[PDB]
RNA sequence: UUGACCUCAAAUCAGGUAGGAGUACCCGCUGAACUUAAGCAUAUCAAUAAGCGGAGGAAAAGAAACCAACCGGGAUUGCCU
RNA sequence: AUAUUGGCGAGAGACCGAUAGCGAACAAGUACAGUGAUGGAAAGAUGAAAAGAACUUUGAAAAGAGAGUGAAAAAGUACGU
RNA sequence: CUCGUAGCGGUUCUGACGUGCAAAUCGAUCGUCGAAUUUGGGUAUAGGGGCGAAAGACUAAUCGAACCAUCUAGUAGCUG
RNA sequence: UCUUGGUGGUAGUAGCAAAUAUUCAAAUGAGAACUUUGAAGACUGAAGUGGGGAAAGGUUCCACGUCAACAGCAGUUGGACGUGGGUUAGUCGAUCCUAAGAGAUGGGGAAGCUCCGUUUCAAAGGCCUGAUUUUAUGCAGGCCACCAUCGAAAGGGAAUC
RNA sequence: AAACUUUCAACAACGGAUCUCUUGGUUCUCGCAUCGAUGAAGAACGCAGCGAAAUGCGAUACGUAAUGUGAAUUGCAGAAUUCCGUGAAUCAUCGAAUCUUUGAACGCACAUUGCGCCCCUUGGUAUUCCAGGGGGCAUGCCUGUUUGAGCGUCAUUU
């Protein structure tokens, strides 16, 4: 009549995932105007490793196309990929592992 | 022996300042000796004499406020009257006895009269 | 603590004021009924809960 | 050595030393004392001697 | 109604060597462990409390009341009964004492007792304020201090003046013939009062 | 409906109380309408309220609150009886008109139990009334 | 080793002082008072709890204003002053 | 360009108002179980206790979409029945 | 008109009389216990007046023996009986 | 991984003690001792809930449903 | 195995035996196994019975006076009792920052006490002008797309020996 | 025979029953209606010539003013020509004030006596920095004011 181990699991106390050591969500690029239509380059500047995550994870800049700053998205790594590697992120970007 | 009040209300506003000042004084000194002294009742006298002086100031200042403010809207709230907050919530006379002009002409012309039974 | 509140520190010195006996003329006054401090506190014997 | 107000810090401290008794003030140390009154520790300065303003205002 | 039941004591059961009776908990204080809630504990409530609709007033028949209160006014003949049931009354002629309705408009305190003395109640008048005694037990300081006999009972037809003149005279009482209060008649439940009827009292009693 | 508190749907006393989900909340949506408007609006005076509009999830309503410290209320006789104290949450108590409908103030036999409040006549229906003399 | 070693390690503290009511019952990781209820604005009080009702309420303390208000009501909250000097 | 209108905002704008306490009684919501049934589930305890919201010196109710079936009474409330 | 173990002000009693009566007649919601919600005591009485025992002696002292006050010390603050 | 200090436990003596030093200690002998290590502080999980390398263990000497108050003077064909 | 209070016998009894250990003199004192000082003998043996701190305590620190009670013998001594004295900061800490997390607002939920949520589906914002006389500098342009706050006396952190 | 033990009495102890009191409680009746953003209830800290508490008060601190009474208060000390008096008093009454830090608690925060911003003024050679004094700065809602926003929308424009 005791509620059970995996029915506490959704209460979310003990059982939250260890996030502290992760360098982020690993996402794609938002799906712009640059992409919808073009291509965009960005690059591979650190191959690091994700806490908890057995695959590692690309660190990849693209230009603003809007303002001038740059933006960090972070990848997971494809294999072969490698720092100082250019990235095509769009509609026109070639078959190449990476883009 | 003390200051009495009634002498103070005639002196004004830096003659009162002034005897403030004094008074205090007086009170710092009398603490000092207080140290060298097994007891010294008269720090209560000055300490009355304190009260007192700083009593009549505030008369003064809160009348000529009120006189600044006589006859207007909108006097400041510490010198509005405190009664109770629902007895200055409160219907004025004026608005409970505000009546409609029907019940007015009705309480006009139908009076409650006064009778008696005898004949 | 060694490392107090203010707070803290202000109670301690409420206390300390009032760790002292029964002043003596007060057992001489008329109709008098107090023998003693019955609120009288020591270190050792309570304590005073923060 | 004065007792001072709780409420007041040293800047008041010093001001008030400076035009009660005339003096010029080095510093002003201050502790809060265990039975909760702040005493000031009030350094003058070496133009002014400290016995002879003490026996001005009244005490040794 | 919350006397004895402002603690939150509960039994400790068996096993602890003390008798079941609930018991006030926590520490510290002297008062922990003790008993409580029963009648046989100290601070407890008391066996069946006393409550306030108990039976206060008693209803009687208003003829039983009538047939008492003219038993009694009869037993306030006959001088046996008010020898009897105390009454100094030896030493007065005849029983019914009448007097005449010029003492109904007496009002004075003085006039009133040279009256009463010289019509005959002057050795009952005496015995009140000769009988005050303290009150034995707890009653004298229940707003019951003194205990004193009863005197005689005037009793008028119409009130000019001397139900306030007999007013602060001891044991003596007045009365209205439309009324005659059976307490004032018979007290203690012993029948002959000693009464001095006025003549417009006596006639208006038909 | 009212859905029961109840962690986990659950109940733990006789069978008659063990429904969570069939349960209906004796005062009406229009009643709450007001009670949050007047939460809300808590220097004025609800006076009545209307429905304007319902979909499924919601119902709609319009309530008409009074100002009793505005003058052109505290003034004129008509309406100066919102400024009362005894007015004070009219919609928190029962005493708007659909407090009233929800609280069974009606007259006659359909509302004997609800005419004077039904836990005001309970109580005179369940006191015992001794006099002096005894009945 | 659950009674008196381990009363040994009792050196933390659940509760400290509460700015409202003084009563060693702020717990320092709720933020909360055990007995008055601060920070709540409503104070904490229960009719199961009728005796700690009894201990907080109106009297127990100095009552810095209610206690004029009988006078002040039985003068009718009278503006002003008296007239005369002395005798 | 300019001038309205509607709707929506802002301001340490001018004036004001609400909170909290108390809570015996009052108007609501919400709401048990012990208990009784010699077991128990409907029932009962009880439309109660606890919980929560809102008033006043009383509150609420109140001048009939009433009671009736009489030769008819006549707002509401309370007592006797 | 009705209700009212709260508040203010009164008046009463076939009530209780310090293990009772409110928990509390008294510096009682006090002292004290618990982290905490909470729990929660005991404790009235010298004499009409302190007149509370000057002084001598023994003892380091407490104190004793005397003396003395007092109607009473078979009332000496550890105090009515 | 191992022998073994500190540490952390708690085998056996079924030793001492058993109105104790102690409502779980003392002594000897033991397990382990570089990691699923030990530990402070901060923080989160609250009672039919939590937490559990799982003993119904533990959740303030309280646990096969904590503690406090109220319902409640619960009821008892049973005992004094 | 009543309640509260008081009192017995047991009974001057069981006991006051872990942590190696004391002894001689003088002083003080009414009184010294136990106080002070000297002397001797020992122990902790630097993972200490040493020197400091954290939590907690709260004046226990120190001096003077003092022994009714307390220190399960004693006491002239004391963490006891009575009376005082004592805690000094630009540089040491807090204060500030964020951590796991806590938590307002906007908003939605809930009969409601309140729950969710923490940048969300909000019209959420205040900063320099390049340096001065029509300027209490603004009634000038111009920029920032960030979004309460709390949270460490062992983390980060301006500076003293 | 003592001691011892037991019983009884007197005296002395222990203990605090009994009795007698009672500025308390309980119950009934009657009358009245008055808390708070003009800051309540409640809390903390402080305040007296010698006070720990109770009671009272708030840096004007067992109180100030005002009024009435009319000579106390006191346990000591002090002051008491002020005492035929605008005048003692831990007096009564109470309409004027003060009312620390708080608290619904209101700039933000609070296990901090923590950090801001605005106005006026003062000091430091200062509109900007530091300091002191005074006054402000919460949220929701209503009416109004002012400034706005929306091709939501109407007239008017070479
Ligand atoms: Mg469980
Ligand atoms: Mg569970
Ligand atoms: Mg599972
Ligand atoms: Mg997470
Ligand atoms: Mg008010
Ligand atoms: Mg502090
Ligand atoms: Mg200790
Ligand atoms: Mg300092
Ligand atoms: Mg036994
Ligand atoms: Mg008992
Ligand atoms: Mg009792
Ligand atoms: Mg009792
Ligand atoms: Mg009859
Ligand atoms: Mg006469
Ligand atoms: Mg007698
Ligand atoms: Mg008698
Ligand atoms: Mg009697
Ligand atoms: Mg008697
Ligand atoms: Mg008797
Ligand atoms: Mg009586
Ligand atoms: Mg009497
Ligand atoms: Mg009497
Ligand atoms: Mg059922
Ligand atoms: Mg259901
Ligand atoms: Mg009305
Ligand atoms: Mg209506
Ligand atoms: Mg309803
Ligand atoms: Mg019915
Ligand atoms: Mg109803
Ligand atoms: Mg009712
Ligand atoms: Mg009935
Ligand atoms: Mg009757
Ligand atoms: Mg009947
Ligand atoms: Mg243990
Ligand atoms: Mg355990
Ligand atoms: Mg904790
Ligand atoms: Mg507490
Ligand atoms: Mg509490
Ligand atoms: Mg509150
Ligand atoms: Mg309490
Ligand atoms: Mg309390
Ligand atoms: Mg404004
Ligand atoms: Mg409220
Ligand atoms: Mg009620
Ligand atoms: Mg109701
Ligand atoms: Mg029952
Ligand atoms: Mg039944
Ligand atoms: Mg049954
Ligand atoms: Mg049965
Ligand atoms: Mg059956
Ligand atoms: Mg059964
Ligand atoms: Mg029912
Ligand atoms: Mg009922
Ligand atoms: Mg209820
Ligand atoms: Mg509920
Ligand atoms: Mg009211
Ligand atoms: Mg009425
Ligand atoms: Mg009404
Ligand atoms: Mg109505
Ligand atoms: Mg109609
Ligand atoms: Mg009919
Ligand atoms: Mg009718
Ligand atoms: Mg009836
Ligand atoms: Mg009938
Ligand atoms: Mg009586
Ligand atoms: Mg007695
Ligand atoms: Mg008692
Ligand atoms: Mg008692
Ligand atoms: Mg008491
Ligand atoms: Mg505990
Ligand atoms: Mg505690
Ligand atoms: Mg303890
Ligand atoms: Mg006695
Ligand atoms: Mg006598
Ligand atoms: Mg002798
Ligand atoms: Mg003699
Ligand atoms: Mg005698
Ligand atoms: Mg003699
Ligand atoms: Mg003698
Ligand atoms: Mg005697
Ligand atoms: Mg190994
Ligand atoms: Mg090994
Ligand atoms: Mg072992
Ligand atoms: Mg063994
Ligand atoms: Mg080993
Ligand atoms: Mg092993
Ligand atoms: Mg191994
Ligand atoms: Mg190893
Ligand atoms: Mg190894
Ligand atoms: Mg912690
Ligand atoms: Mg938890
Ligand atoms: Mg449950
Ligand atoms: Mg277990
Ligand atoms: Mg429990
Ligand atoms: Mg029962
Ligand atoms: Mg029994
Ligand atoms: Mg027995
Ligand atoms: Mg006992
Ligand atoms: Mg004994
Ligand atoms: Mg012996
Ligand atoms: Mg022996
Ligand atoms: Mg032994
Ligand atoms: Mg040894
Ligand atoms: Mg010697
Ligand atoms: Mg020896
Ligand atoms: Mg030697
Ligand atoms: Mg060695
Ligand atoms: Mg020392
Ligand atoms: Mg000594
Ligand atoms: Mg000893
Ligand atoms: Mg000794
Ligand atoms: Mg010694
Ligand atoms: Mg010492
Ligand atoms: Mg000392
Ligand atoms: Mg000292
Ligand atoms: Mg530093
Ligand atoms: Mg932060
Ligand atoms: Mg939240
Ligand atoms: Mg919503
Ligand atoms: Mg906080
Ligand atoms: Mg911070
Ligand atoms: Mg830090
Ligand atoms: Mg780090
Ligand atoms: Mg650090
Ligand atoms: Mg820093
Ligand atoms: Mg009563
Ligand atoms: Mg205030
Ligand atoms: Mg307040
Ligand atoms: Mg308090
Ligand atoms: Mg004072
Ligand atoms: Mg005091
Ligand atoms: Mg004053
Ligand atoms: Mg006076
Ligand atoms: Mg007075
Ligand atoms: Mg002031
Ligand atoms: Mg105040
Ligand atoms: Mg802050
Ligand atoms: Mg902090
Ligand atoms: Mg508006």
């Amino acid at each position: 009549g005791r509620v059970i181990r995996n029915q506490r699991k959704g209460a979310g106390s003990i059982f939250t995932s260890h996030t502290r050591l992760r360098q982020g969500a690993a996402k794609l690029r938002t799906l712009d105007y640059a992409e919808r239509h073009g291509y965009i380059r960005g690059i591979v500047k650190q191959i690091v490793h994700d806490s908890g995550r057995g695959a590692p994870l690309a660190k990849v800049v693209f230009r603003d196309p809007y303002k001038y700053r740059l933006r960090e998205e972070i990848f997971i790594a494809n294999e072969g990929v490698h720092t100082g590697q250019f990235i095509y992120a769009g509609k026109k970007a070639s078959l190449n592992v990476g883009n | 022996a003390g200051v009495k009040a009634y002498e103070l209300r005639t002196k004004s506003k830096e003659q009162l300042a002034s005897q403030l000042v004094d008074l205090k004084k007086e009170l710092a000194e009398l603490k000092v000796q207080k140290l060298s002294r097994p007891s010294l009742p008269k720090i209560k006298t000055v300490r009355k004499s304190i009260a007192c002086v700083l009593t009549v100031i505030n008369e003064q200042q809160r009348e000529a406020v009120r006189q600044l403010y006589k006859g207007k809207k909108y006097q400041p709230k510490d010198l509005r009257a405190k009664k109770t907050r629902a007895l200055r919530r409160a219907l004025t006379k004026f608005e409970a006895s505000q009546v409609t002009e029907k019940q007015r002409k009705k309480q006009i012309a139908f009076p409650q009269r006064k009778y008696a039974i005898k004949a | 603590a060694a490392q107090k509140s203010f707070r803290i520190k202000q109670k301690m010195a409420k206390a300390k004021k009032q760790n002292r006996p029964l002043p003596q003329w007060i057992r001489l006054r008329t109709n008098n009924t107090i023998r003693y401090n019955a609120k009288r506190r020591n270190w050792r014997r309570t304590k005073m809960n923060i | 050595v004065f007792q001072v107000s709780m409420k007041a810090n040293k800047y008041q401290i010093k001001k008030a030393v400076k035009e009660l008794y005339e003096v010029d003030v080095l510093k002003v140390n201050t502790l809060v004392r265990p039975n909760g009154t702040k005493k000031a520790y009030v350094r003058l300065t070496a133009d002014y001697d400290a016995l002879d303003i003490a026996n001005r205002i009244g005490y040794i | 109604e919350k006397a004895g039941h402002q603690t939150s004591a509960e039994s400790w059961g068996t096993g602890r060597a003390v008798a079941r009776i609930p018991r006030v908990g926590g520490g510290g204080t002297g008062r922990s462990g003790q008993g409580a809630f029963g009648n046989m504990c100290r601070g407890g409530r008391m066996f069946a409390p006393t409550k306030t609709w108990r039976k206060w007033n008693v209803k009687v028949n208003h003829n039983e009341k009538r047939y008492a209160t003219a038993s009694a006014i009869a037993a306030t003949a006959v001088a046996s009964l008010v020898l009897a049931r105390g009454h100094r009354v030896e030493k007065i002629p005849e029983i019914p004492l009448v007097v005449s309705t010029d003492l109904e408009s007496i009002q004075k305190t003085k006039e009133a007792v040279a009256a009463l003395k010289a019509v005959g109640a002057h050795s009952d008048l005496l015995k009140v304020l000769k009988s005050k005694k303290l009150r034995a037990g707890k009653g004298k300081y229940r707003n019951r201090r003194w205990t004193q006999r009863r005197g005689p009972l005037v009793v008028y037809a119409e009130d000019n003046g001397i139900v306030k003149a007999l007013r602060n005279v001891p044991g003596v009482e007045t009365a209205n013939v439309a009324s005659l209060n059976l307490l004032q008649l018979a007290p203690g439940a012993h029948l002959g009062r000693f009464v001095i009827w006025t003549e417009a009292a006596f006639t208006k009693l038909d | 409906n009212r859905k029961r508190p109840v962690p986990k749907g659950a109940t733990y006393g006789k069978p008659t109380n063990q429904g969570v989900n069939e349960l209906k909340y004796q005062r009406s949506l229009r009643a709450t309408a007001e009670e949050r408007v007047g939460r809300r609006a808590a220097n004025l005076r609800v006076l009545n309220s209307y429905w304007v509009n319902q979909d499924s999830t919601y119902k709609y309503f319009e309530v008409i609150l009074v100002d009793p410290q505005h003058k052109a209320i505290r003034r004129d006789a008509r309406y100066n009886w919102i400024c009362d104290p005894v007015h004070k949450h009219r919609e928190a108590r029962g005493l708007t008109a659909t407090g009233k409908k929800s609280r069974g103030i009606n007259k006659g036999h359909k509302f004997n139990n609800t005419k004077a409040g039904r836990r005001k006549t309970w109580k005179r229906q369940n006191t015992l009334s001794l006099w002096r003399y005894r009945k | 080793g659950k009674g008196t070693p381990s009363f040994g390690k009792r050196h933390n503290k659940s509760h400290t002082l509460c700015n409202r009511c003084g009563r060693r019952s702020f717990h320092v990781q709720k933020k909360t008072c055990s007995s008055c209820g601060y920070p709540a604005a409503k104070t904490r009080s229960y009719n199961w709890g009728a005796k700690a009702k009894r201990r907080h309420t109106t009297g127990t303390g100095r009552m810095r204003y209610l206690k004029h208000v009988s006078r002040r009501f039985k003068n009718g909250f009278q503006t002003g002053s008296a007239s005369k000097a002395s005798a």
